[PDB]
């Protein structure tokens, strides 16, 4: 007769890592890394992206005529937009500090575009022949449809002194621009004056604009530049605008709505009509693994990131052959 | 391992144990069989559902990745922005896969230790009256019955 | 007759966490977390704050009138600032690369200040009228006290051509400004001259300053704007001033003494007439623990920061019961 | 625990012994009483002490946070200056949190371990003249009386 | 150590074992010797060089400080620059010598716990036909000539 | 009859450091931590720096006539440049977005000097005379050899209209410059002009230049000051220059060759005729260690940097006394 003490043992084929000893094989393991996705992108908990498709943001809110997509656009969980957008910036030139205003927007979840400045006023000058071939809608001459392009009326660009009151209460993101034409002759004929300026003021802005003319490469069959500019205007502040030419104008400004939990992520992925709570550049996650390995640029209830290709950990023990 | 216990002077664990991580094999004139030892059982699997936890939960405020960008002549700061994300990723799997490497031995051990402290609790009860055989296994001086085999197991013997 | 083998308990009642289980009760323990403090500002060492109270550090530079107090400071250990300080910049504007500023200062512990040019000179212009309501001292309209607001003399503003040495062995830090006007009109009040400049010349530094004339909202009842510079003049380096308006002068400037240990401290409290060898924002901390999880700005010899609420080792064993 | 002494054979702690960490008690027709064993108790306080200093040291160089300023227009490198700093503060905690846990661990393990190992030195010394009772004790066969016991806490026994 | 063999029951080591980390020392009536225990020392081998492979691979994805210049309006983002290559630095640095300290210990206790294993596996062999000494040896009840003590040596005994 | 078990020691004073215990002696160890270096600047894998000696990455690329040792220089591994070199910008001035440039050339290992417009040209304008004593060479007032300071010719300063096409396949650095003469006459003197400008254009580019007249400290002699402008030309982009005075014109220009790997280290040696697989500024690396702590900026195949003293593991066990 004979008692003995023993240890449990079974088929698992389960793998773990120690410091001294790989491939332990073990009879129960956790594994704790997500592998998986699901390749799409998706709604955030019920709330839709905005998928830029084409459009670069600053296409999207100077209003490129390609982008009428997105005229207007409902509350987003997120904003996608991808490497290399065709549909940016129509018309040669810069966007000021761009990059501080994309991450303006990163805190953003929804925008309310409202008229500041009527195509129906100035009366003074010319504000349906700024357009240009390089921006086309419907095979016709067209432009940014949020500013207008403002040419002289009979010869005559007098000076303009034109002021908005943000009565809202919600934060405007205001935009505007200056044009660089590329020589003295293209000055007279937009604007009669030679020597010109704009002037912005706020509260805290004190800006005055110069066009800087010069003989620059044609792109896409350009050699003009637009310049834009953007400020945010306090609620109950003013803006006042000063110029005799080259003033590209603000029609329409942003209400900033919301004030959400936010990110631009870069993918080429179009819209995966699924929901997801932890979205990725790449591809969706459902886990309640505590890691995942799939890209580290995500948004909502999300595992951590890290660069392993495997995390198992033992819980029982060393299963004998 | 650091015990002797599992694969070790034990040489290999029981695929008919099928209700507990460690236990007794029996074998006497009215027959054999396996009985798990359900309290080193029930506290191993506090300890290692514990340890789970731990881990998940000291893991849980890694740092997270941020989109930002710059442009043509801020490349300085973007290689800057880079360098750092880069970083404390390299620094946070390090740690998860350390963590992983070196509580994965513990663990072992820590089963092997459970299976030794069994055995020397049998042992240390049955002294004089059995054989120690040097394989997980005492063999009795005398007949050893079905209760008496309970005893053993229940602790309570002689 | 029996002997047995044993080991130590007692009535401690201290808990110690381990990987596999939480609150295991040891008969010895050492904390090692500082939990701690004592609410208040003290001196460092012996060392005094500077605690600016509800002036910015551009206030008291600029030497706003609102703080004199501020004046004549000793040399400190650290400089206490408001989140929100009211008094700054009395007449609205700007303060250009005020965080470069900031930086520099909080590699420094004493300033000295010197007058370089002096009120009772600008024989050619009016020194005493450049003067506003927006910067009261004492029910009158004042200005900064370190810069001088030139005007026209007889309806003359000559150009300026004006320069200083610095003999001192100290490094000097020198500031100066300009005046944007909100219209032509003021201009010539203020100035007789329509097209203005301010240059300033030492030897790394080619500036040339421009008013940019604009209407801007009403702040604190004014539409001008102040602008600020400033350079630091290396010993026996000279800085060289020429301006036919606008001009906003120096009278005095701040020889850099100590070159200390130091930090810009952001708190809401006052002085707590106390000495400590480590100070944070939220007070003073007196230990000998290894860690503290007060506030992670600290100064002096402080214990780590770290973000728990408990770090307790254990040093004896498993108490029984 | 790992070693099986500590609340494992030896089901519980002494009260009565107030002058060290482990100890004998024992208890003859002379009396009975505790005697804290200094050698052991002395290289456990050595053990633990030096571990304090050596986790305090390798802590010393923790990052420092430093005060940092940014205008409106500045807002990338404010937020990228603030996740760094955030991030080596959630890497130091967890550094520290994780040592706390993993050493606290080591030295309940290392009371336990220096019990057992005082327990088998005094096991060896008995050997066959003393009964090993299971429970820490061990019941002469002859009679046992003060300097018989003083020479097993000495080391020096038969 | 934690298992309590090496500079425990077993004062020291032997200069005169050459060819391995563990073994016998045998003493009869034909002479006297060491003879290694090739698998245990095989065995400790192979655990140390997996560590120090672990080791090494684990911390090869470090942080690597890249030059970056500055201006003297670019002084906030300089001091940036440098909080940040030298907080990665003191984070590397920290968990290079911890590493290097805790594993130390593991490896002592390793080469510690495989001496007593090997111990107990004689002692197991042995059972009554031998007197243990309480020194890390065994005093034979009867003769034992070299073929003997070759055979406790490979394990097949009595 | 006896047998025993027991472990090896041996002779050994090699020592190991644990949590509980410092300076454990043990029978074997492996340090794996590299103390050593070679106190040289060397080859990596066969490829020489670029060692500047006394020029700066300015004065090389300007080509400081004081730095004619760099007048062609063959592919480099890295490139040396000391802390504080005396040779840069030999007239005094600044170099516009020099560090963003120095962290561009750190990702270049070759460059091909090529010329882009011919000093026997500028019919119109005078090139010879564009020359300082500040800038000698062989005893004579010359100039940065890659830019022609061209000056009036008969008192005649033309209007320049000039461009380059980018006809080659890889990226081009090009370089130029404006002169901030430091008042009235000296500008009537170089160019006839009163008011001037520079115009700079490229598809990306919209750049005007203009020249800040002011009074400043003699810096080696010099009140004038030189400031420099770069930019990356695409390949089949043309630059577009137009100027009628204070130009500092292109002469020649680098192509961009290799894109190699590299980095610019500070370093006060000299090359040191050796070769290695890893470098640091203070000398080169041969090991196969997995740490070193030599210093942290390295280049090539290299071990990992570490701030300790010591690193040594445990590989036997405790040796006994
Ligand atoms: C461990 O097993 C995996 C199989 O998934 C194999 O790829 C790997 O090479 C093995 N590693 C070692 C060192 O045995
Ligand atoms: C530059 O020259 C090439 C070669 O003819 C030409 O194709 C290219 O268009 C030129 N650049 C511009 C802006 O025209
Ligand atoms: C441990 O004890 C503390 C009492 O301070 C209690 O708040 C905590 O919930 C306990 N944790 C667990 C998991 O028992
Ligand atoms: C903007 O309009 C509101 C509404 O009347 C007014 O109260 C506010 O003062 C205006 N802004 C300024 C700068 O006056
Ligand atoms: C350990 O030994 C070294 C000799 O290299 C000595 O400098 C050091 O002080 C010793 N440390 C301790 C704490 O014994
Ligand atoms: C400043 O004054 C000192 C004292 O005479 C003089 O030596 C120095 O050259 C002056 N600075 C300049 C730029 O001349």
């Amino acid at each position: 007769d004979q008692i003995c003490i023993g240890y449990h043992a079974n088929n698992s084929t389960e793998q773990v890592d120690t410091i001294m000893e790989k491939n332990v094989t073990v009879t129960h393991a956790q594994d704790i890394l997500e592998k998986k996705h699901n390749g799409k992108l998706c709604d955030l908990d019920g709330v839709k992206p905005l998928i830029l498709r084409d459009c670069s943001v600053a296409g999207w809110l100077l209003g490129n005529p390609m982008c009428d997509e997105f005229i207007n656009v409902p509350e987003w969980s997120y904003i996608v937009e991808k490497a290399n957008p065709v549909n940016d910036l129509c018309y040669p030139g810069d966007f000021n500090d761009y990059e501080e205003l994309k991450h303006l927007l990163s805190r953003i979840n929804h925008f309310e575009k409202i008229q500041i400045i009527p195509k129906s006023s100035w009366s003074s000058h010319e504000a349906s022949l700024g357009v240009s071939s390089v921006c086309p809608y419907q095979g016709k001459s067209s432009f940014f449809r949020n500013v207008v392009w403002l040419i002289k009326k009979n010869s005559t660009y007098p000076t303009i002194k034109r002021s908005y009151n943000n009565t809202n209460q919600e934060d405007l993101l205001v935009l505007w621009g200056i044009h660089h034409p590329n020589d003295a002759a293209e000055q007279t004929k937009l604007y009669q004056n030679p020597t010109t300026y704009i002037s912005v003021g706020t509260s805290t802005l004190n800006q005055r604009l110069v066009p800087r003319i010069a003989t620059r490469s044609k792109v896409n069959g350009q050699s003009g530049r637009m310049e834009f500019f953007w400020t945010i205007l306090k609620p109950n502040d003013a803006i006042n605008f000063e110029s005799n030419g080259n003033f590209i104008a603000p029609e329409y400004a942003y209400k900033i709505v919301k004030k959400g939990d936010s990110t631009i992520m870069k993918s080429e992925l179009e819209y995966g009509n699924c929901n997801t709570k932890c979205q990725t550049p790449m591809g969706a996650i459902n886990s309640s693994m505590p890691f995942h390995n799939i890209h580290p640029l995500t948004i909502g209830e999300c595992p951590k990131y890290v660069k392993s290709n495997r995390l198992v950990l033992a819980t029982g023990l060393r299963n004998s052959p | 391992g650091l015990f002797g216990a599992i694969a070790g002077f034990i040489e290999g664990g029981w695929q008919g144990m099928v209700d507990g991580w460690y236990g007794y094999h029996h074998s006497n004139e009215q027959g054999s069989g396996y009985a798990a030892d359900k309290e080193s059982t029930q506290k191993a699997i506090d300890g290692v559902t514990n340890k789970v936890n731990s881990i998940i939960d000291k893991m849980n405020t890694q740092f997270e990745a941020v989109g930002r960008e710059f442009n043509n002549l801020e490349r300085r700061i973007e290689n800057l922005n880079k360098k750092m994300e880069d970083g404390f990723l390299d620094v946070w799997t390090y740690n998860a896969e350390l963590l992983v490497l070196m509580e994965n031995e513990r663990t072992l051990d820590f089963h092997d230790s459970n299976v030794k402290n069994l055995y020397d609790k049998v042992r240390l009860q049955l002294r004089d009256n059995a054989k120690e055989l040097g394989n997980g296994c005492f063999e009795f001086y005398h007949k050893c019955d079905n209760e008496c085999m309970e005893s053993v197991r229940n602790g309570t013997y002689d």
